[PDB]
């Protein structure tokens, strides 16, 4: 709940601040909003994609760290250190 | 592009439809790529025979929990 609202949050200030910045870059801007064309699952999964060190995500590091720590949780109440 | 844009991105849906679709992403790229070895300590485990001295038998040891 409180995981994905957040993000929500954050995704209406980055589309935010990205379409202000349309108007100085239009090429790059297409590729900015790529993630807002595809559909919503491909988002999350893009979203949720900071596993691991590819560092592609837009996701940002305390929205990431969260759910490190939130998985770190659950990874030791499943028993798998 | 413009019916892409007008497609409603995460933040437009509801809660409830979002905390879905990260159940499942989270999921996918995260609960099944977790990966840990205990196949080996496992089966050493079944294999190896528990007590069988005092275990009060008198005969052939009992077959092993793997066998």
């Amino acid at each position: 709940d409180d995981f994905v609202a957040k993000l929500q949050d954050n995704q209406r200030f980055r589309y935010n601040e990205v379409m202000q910045a349309l108007n100085m870059s239009a090429a790059l801007t297409a590729r900015k909003t790529k993630e807002f064309r595809s559909p919503p699952q491909e988002q999350i999964n893009m979203l949720l994609n900071f596993k691991d060190d590819k560092s592609e995500c837009p996701c940002p590091e305390e929205i990431r760290d969260q759910l490190l720590d939130f998985h770190e949780d659950l990874m030791t109440h499943c028993g798998i250190e | 592009v413009v019916a892409c844009f007008r497609m409603a991105p995460l933040y437009n849906l509801p809660r409830h439809r979002a905390v879905n679709l990260f159940l499942q992403g989270y999921e996918k790229s995260w609960i099944e790529t977790e990966e840990h070895y205990f196949e080996d300590k496992l089966i050493e485990d079944l294999a190896k025979p528990g007590a069988e001295p005092p275990e009060e038998d008198e005969g052939t040891k009992r077959v092993d929990p793997l066998h």
